[PDB]
């Protein structure tokens, strides 16, 4: 889950 | 000798590229931290939570206090990990860097930049929440019942030797640059162009030291030897919230 905001945030 | 040539101007925009970009993404610096705990600020003074009854007149301004504060902490570190993000975006060459590499870095270093920052936030006494608004006590943490009374303090005790060093934001901003490039990540596809940047940042941050710090001499050193201490804190950290999962975000879900 911490991806899941990662991802979100880079694009 | 050191000279003022291209190649330290050079280290010199990039630590004023990363301050700047730091600037943008982190809305409480340590500069402003720094003034509200020393009452040195124009700015609205914090409401101090020390004990049960500061808390439930705090939440003013889930059923059990210890469990109600664990989900502030876990809603804070959310939008924390999305402003490290936006930093990372700015460091040159991260963005270059391929994606899959970029999350790894980002994963396994936002809690060594989260507990790196928060001791920007906090004193001998407690740490500033709702971006400076309130100020929560280190014992009335420590007060909450178990696992709950030991989650922050590991975090205090890193902060109180950190501070000791006396970084301000241009230190930090290259610091937390240092970390985040870290070549040593689980699961990385290529390390050879996150060492390359990673070597540049060192030299920036040595450089930064040397012209801010004229006490230290070995401050560098021991900068890197704290990012050793963070390795640690966070290890403690996820096994306490492991713990925590078997034993008791609004964006998550979408």
């Amino acid at each position: 889950g911490l991806e899941a905001i990662i991802r979100k945030a880079l694009m | 000798h050191m000279q003022l040539n291209p190649e330290s101007a050079d280290l010199r925009a990039l630590a004023k590229h990363l301050y700047d970009s730091y600037i943008k993404s982190f809305p409480l610096t340590k500069a402003k931290a720094r003034a509200i705990l020393t009452g040195k600020t124009t700015d609205k003074s914090p409401f101090v939570i020390y004990d049960m009854n500061s808390l439930m007149m705090g939440e003013d301004k889930s059923k059990e206090v210890a469990i109600r504060i664990f989900q502030g902490c876990q809603f804070r570190s959310v939008e924390a990990v999305q402003e490290i993000t936006e930093y990372a975006k700015s460091i040159p060459g991260f963005v270059n860097l391929d994606l899959n590499d970029q999350v790894t870095l980002l994963k396994y270093g936002v809690h060594e930049i989260i507990y790196t920052m928060l001791a920007s936030l906090m004193n001998k006494d407690g740490v500033l929440i709702s971006e400076g608004q309130g100020f929560m006590t280190r014992e009335f943490l420590k007060s909450l019942r178990k696992p709950f009374g030991d989650f922050m303090e590991p975090k205090f005790e890193f902060a109180v030797k950190f501070n000791a060093l006396e970084l301000d934001d241009s230190d930090l901003a290259i610091f937390i640059a240092v970390i985040i490039l870290s070549g040593d990540r689980p699961g990385l596809l290529n390390v050879k162009p996150i060492e390359d940047i990673q070597d540049n940042l060192l030299q920036a941050l040595e450089l930064q030291l040397k012209l801010n710090h004229p006490e230290s001499s070995q401050l560098f050193a021991k900068l890197l030897q704290k990012m050793t201490d963070l390795r640690q804190i966070v290890t403690e950290h996820v096994q306490l919230l492991q713990v925590i999962k078997k034993t008791e975000h609004p964006l998550l879900q979408e």
